[PDB]
């Protein structure tokens, strides 16, 4: 795997469903106000759900959503795991190998 | 179970009755 | 210590498991007494667990009584809130989830009885993603009471009650500390900030937190509830309290149960329930940390109790109340490789000892365990071990050596010998 | 105009001295006799850093992605 994406779809296009944009109202209600600048890993993970996986436009939207700039998006899911920033399948299957797994 | 679906339980029950919140600012 | 034990009665820190899993009044233990608690004044709390003095469940020692009456004495301007590490770090852990999946009613009590001796404002928790199913029941769990008008704002009888929020993760490891946790509560990248800023009750979200664990903060309201007198019931002067353990890698059948402190090794392996493998000739080599603590061969480890303190007395202590074994067949050389090639994937890759200073291990890790080229390496490869200490910010450095820094104590031919095998081997 | 080396006059041209101070600095510029000048020392201000303040409520000093 590499971390540059080779501009695949930087206008894919993509949007969240108008039903989604009720519940953003609930999720940035959690935090206090001015410094909520990060609902990044709900938000953007949300959208995953929607699409099942993240085209390098959904990273680029939730930024005009948010106000930060995309490096600052960019950034948050290339860290963790469970996001993935390429194509996959209907069925994503893990198998535990570890000290006692093993 | 409900794998889409985290909604009312977000948007139900917790919208209307997290109070208020103050939360301050923080403007900055 | 007494009786060198440790036994299990139904009288237990733990309500229940297979009975009620769903909401209701707490039909018998739960939510008894409350509106006489907390219109008494706060501190009547604080130093009250005292009694029992908890070591706390975080993997460390520093008794969580000190903490809370610790700093978080005064207010001035700013909130404080509550994060709690739902999470799970260490492999084979696995003592959480167990909490949240059958009794979820027991932790958001937890924090409400707990968060009024902070003083805090809110209520967060924190899980890792990877529990899909289990973990969205909270919510159900938080609105089958709370919807009942149990919590908030006033609930109940009190001017002060505050609801809580839950959160998620991804890939985090980052409930392996602390200022971390309170960084990715806030949406930044995770890289853990360094120890004494302001350690981690001044500086913190906008303002002063406190990171809990799981039953450091369950069990304070039923330690709250009772104590005595029995707070104190098992282990020496030092540490005191029963916690859970979880078997795990060798047995007739793995599972949890509640023991208290002082127990050895000998009987309690053996039982609950059985010792399937051989209970001696299967020459068992010990784990007792989960990833934190190097091996222990067949000596004083089987008469030597699971006390805290204890285990300092050994080359290595345990917080992480965890048990891995070994038999025969698992070669320990090929089976802690897999423990280092996981801490290679889960580190930040801030500070310039642990990023860059691991791989130099699990790079030549690759080399003994498929036998290849020669002694006078082990000696270095302890020097590095020994070079990674103060020199990290956070744990997972000092935690990153002491398996390979107890492997070459306690085993010395087991590699003497495979270098030959392939010594030999060449020819 | 044979190589390109760029040969000169100008014997002096390199000579760095290297005095201790400003008091004794020209006491060797009259002694010899010729004009000169004279520069400042400079050093920073004193100055006030903090880590720590880098995480804030209200402050507008907040770093991310450090
Ligand atoms: C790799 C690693 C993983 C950890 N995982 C957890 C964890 O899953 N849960 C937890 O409470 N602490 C974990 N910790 C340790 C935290 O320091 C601990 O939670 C924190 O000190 C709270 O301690 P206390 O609440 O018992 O006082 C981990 C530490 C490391 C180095
Ligand atoms: S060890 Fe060094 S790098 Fe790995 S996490 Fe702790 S601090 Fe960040």
């Amino acid at each position: 795997v590499h971390r540059d994406t080779p501009e695949n779809n930087p206008e894919t296009p993509f949007d969240f469903t108008p039903e989604n944009y009720k519940r953003i109202e609930a999720i940035v209600k959690n935090y206090p106000e001015g410094h909520k600048a990060a609902a990044v890993l709900p938000v953007l993970d949300l959208a995953q759900r929607q699409n099942g996986w993240l085209p390098i436009s959904a990273m680029n939207k939730v930024a005009e959503i948010l106000q930060v700039p995309p490096m600052r998006v960019y950034e948050v899911a290339t860290f963790y795991t469970m996001y993935n920033r390429k194509p996959v399948g209907k069925y994503h299957i893990q198998v535990c190998t570890t000290t006692p797994c093993m | 179970y409900s794998t889409y679906t985290f909604l009312d339980l977000n948007l139900d029950l917790s919208k209307f009755r997290m109070p208020q919140p103050s939360s301050g600012r923080e403007s900055p | 210590f007494g009786s060198l034990k440790d036994e299990d009665r139904i009288f237990t820190n733990l309500y229940g498991r297979h009975d009620w899993r769903l909401k209701g009044a707490q039909s018998r233990g739960d939510w008894y007494k409350t509106k006489e608690i907390l219109l008494k004044g706060p501190d009547w709390i604080l130093g009250e667990v005292k009694t029992s003095g908890l070591r706390g469940r975080g993997g460390a020692g520093f008794p969580t009584g000190l903490k809370w009456s610790f700093m978080n004495k005064p207010s001035d301007g700013r909130p404080k809130y509550l994060v709690v590490n739902a999470d799970e770090g260490e492999p084979g852990t696995c003592k959480d989830r167990e909490i949240i999946r059958h009794d979820p009613h027991k932790l958001v009590e937890g924090c409400l009885v707990g968060g009024r001796a902070m003083g805090a404002r809110a209520a967060y928790i924190y899980i890792r993603g990877e529990f899909y199913n289990e973990a969205s029941n909270l919510q159900v769990a938080i609105r089958e009471a709370y919807e009942a008008g149990l919590i908030g704002k006033n609930a109940c009888g009190s001017g002060y009650d505050f609801d809580v929020f839950v959160v998620r993760g991804a890939g985090a490891y980052i409930c392996g500390e602390e200022t971390a946790l309170i960084e990715s509560i806030e949406g930044k990248q995770g890289k853990p900030r360094l120890k004494p800023p302001f350690p981690a009750d001044v500086g913190v979200f906008g303002c002063p937190t406190t990171v809990a664990n799981v039953e450091t903060v369950a069990v304070s309201p039923t330690i709250c509830r009772r104590g005595g007198a029995w707070f104190a019931s098992f282990g020496r002067e030092r540490n005191s309290g029963t916690k859970l353990f979880n078997i795990s890698g060798h047995v007739n059948n793995p599972c949890t149960v509640e023991e208290e402190m002082s127990v050895p090794l000998k009987e309690l392996i053996e039982k609950h329930a059985g010792g399937v493998t051989g209970g001696w000739d299967n020459l068992l080599a010990v784990i007792p940390g989960g990833s934190s603590t190097p091996l222990i061969p067949k000596s004083v480890c089987e008469t030597v109790l699971m006390d805290f303190d204890a285990l300092i007395q050994a080359q290595t202590g345990l917080g992480t109340a965890a048990v891995i074994v070994m038999d025969r067949s698992t070669d320990i050389v090929k089976a802690i490789a897999r423990l280092i090639e996981f801490y290679k994937h889960e580190s930040c890759g801030q500070c310039t000892p642990c990023r860059e200073g691991v791989d130099w291990m699990n790079k030549v890790m690759a080399r003994f365990v498929r036998g290849d080229a020669r002694p006078a390496e082990i000696d270095s490869l302890w020097e590095i071990s020994k070079q990674i200490e103060g020199h990290t910010i956070c744990a997972l450095g000092d935690g990153a050596a002491w398996p390979v820094q107890g492997l070459i104590r306690h085993f010395r031919p087991e590699l003497e010998e495979r270098m030959q095998q392939f010594a030999q081997q060449h020819q | 105009p044979l190589m390109g080396w760029a040969s000169t006059a100008d014997p002096l041209s390199n000579l760095v001295l290297t005095f201790s101070t400003k008091e004794d600095a020209v006491a060797f510029a009259e002694k010899n006799g010729w004009s000169y000048d004279v520069e400042e020392r400079k050093v920073p201000k004193p100055k006030s850093k903090s880590y720590g303040a880098n995480f804030s409520w209200n402050k507008r000093t907040r770093v991310s992605t450090k």
